[PDB]
């Protein structure tokens, strides 16, 4: 292939900045590079064709350019409808390529996650096998390390994490790191314990049932 | 202007062919000079093109990373045109969408995407329609210390995944989050909503999440309470 490589994996931007998202290709490309939005569930939007020729009705915000093997799509007075991804994509020939993409979202201050710990039900401790969910709460921004120790020392699997959408009305949002156990595993130790690393807070937080005792 | 409107099943089982249809209105896919696409995009990631048909003749271009599984046709009456990935596994699961390459003018052979169809999220895998069972997420102590607390349900164990959870038949709106579903190594997707609530309300105020599955016509209401340490009670 030619590789298309667009540099920002993501970034926070507040409405009115000039966003500069780029892409790269891995071999000159002439000017054959489009360039798309694309809001969650919807289909994409083209947005800039040729390397600089903007579709008919894009606002004129959008500002394509670059030639050869390095692109840039420029975001200047960035509306509150301008945050979506936006995703490169070289049309020399078969096979058509794409962009990895970048997440243009909303920046606003600092939160902590408020951290609770779940533990399981006897309904669920019936089956044979339980989930104990730690939670993330209304924080921002999104990298947030979720260790699991049980009883003392740590569980290294067993934890699918998920992660909310910013919040349509504070930007912030939330992670769920559930630990997933045999019931007969689950009864044989005592403290369970998520701790969570994330940077609004000045050290690791740790939430804990003994259940050695409930 | 034009539409493309694509249809087809959104499971499709371990090796089986999974069929896709787009749907072209307000265009011609007999029309000269435009090519009829199909692109997938995993979960997250970025987009990847796979094939497409030429308008005016059968003529098809092929992502070589799929050559031997896919075949893309036009349906010249009808204003149709399909796919076909044979022989699906884990790694097929993707939305699906269809879209519409025209020239760009400045260049001979330069065919850039102009317009999509909303896209079809297909998952590939086992399991027949599933309810889910429903377990109360709720600290084992009363938190008293902190002035707000959290309570939730887990949503586990079901197939295809619309399921829907609402609190107190509605009128809990405020705190409120529901994460995305997660198909576990069983073949089956869990969820979680939780809310966060006053902790003075807890013991005076009840709370109930409400689940459907419309799939397998299941509705649940699961009532969260503070944990016993035995067992609880109704």
């Amino acid at each position: 292939d030619i590789q298309m490589t667009q540099s920002p994996s993501s970034l926070s931007a507040s409405v009115g900045d000039t966003v500069t998202i780029t892409c790269r290709a891995s071999q000159s490309i002439s000017t054959w590079l489009a360039w798309y939005q694309q809001k969650p569930g919807k289909a994409p939007k083209v947005l800039i064709y040729s390397a600089s020729i903007l579709q008919s009705g894009v606002p004129s915000r959008f500002r394509g350019s670059g030639s050869g093997s390095d692109f840039t799509l420029t975001i200047g007075s960035l509306q509150i409808e301008d945050f979506a991804t936006y995703f490169c994509q070289q049309y020399t020939g078969s096979p058509f390529t794409f962009g990895g993409g970048t997440k243009v979202e909303i920046k606003r201050t600092v939160a902590a996650p408020s951290v609770f710990i779940f533990p399981p039900s006897e309904d669920q401790v019936k089956s044979g096998t339980v989930s104990v969910v730690c939670l993330l709460n209304n924080f921002y921004p999104r990298e947030a390390s979720v260790k699991w120790k049980v009883d003392g020392a740590l569980k290294t699997g067993n934890s699918q994490e998920s992660v909310t959408e910013q919040d349509s009305k504070d930007n912030t949002y939330s992670l769920s790191s559930t630990l997933t156990l045999s019931s007969t595993e689950y009864q044989s130790h005592k403290v369970y314990a998520c701790e969570v690393t994330h940077q609004g807070l000045s050290s690791p937080v740790t939430k804990s049932f003994n259940r050695g005792e409930c | 202007q034009v539409q493309l409107q694509e249809s087809g099943p959104g499971v499709v089982k371990p090796s089986e062919t999974l069929s896709l249809t787009c749907a072209v209105s307000g265009d011609s896919i007999k029309s000269a000079y435009q090519y009829w696409n199909w692109i997938r995009q995993p979960r997250g990631k970025g987009p990847e093109w796979i094939g497409g048909v030429y308008s005016s003749s059968d003529s098809t271009a092929y992502n070589p990373s799929l050559e031997s599984r896919v075949s893309i046709s036009r349906d010249t009456s009808n204003n149709r045109f399909s796919l076909n990935l044979r022989s699906v596994t884990a790694t097929d699961t993707a939305t699906y969408f269809c879209a519409r390459s025209v020239r760009d003018s400045r260049g001979w052979g330069r065919y850039f995407l102009d317009t999509w169809g909303q896209g079809l999220l297909v998952t590939v895998s086992s399991a027949s329609t599933k309810g889910p069972s429903v377990f109360p997420l709720a600290p084992s102590s009363r938190s008293t210390s902190e002035s707000t607390a959290a309570l939730g349900c887990l949503v586990k164990d079901y197939f295809p995944e619309p399921v829907t959870v609402s609190w107190n038949s509605g009128s809990l709106t405020s705190g409120v989050h529901t994460f995305p579903a997660v198909l576990q190594s069983s073949g089956l997707y869990s969820l979680s909503s939780v809310v966060t609530v006053p902790s003075s309300s807890l013991g005076t105020q009840t709370y109930v999440c409400n689940v459907n599955h419309k799939p397998s016509n299941t509705k649940v209401d699961k009532r969260v309470e503070i944990k016993t340490c035995g067992g609880l009670e109704v």
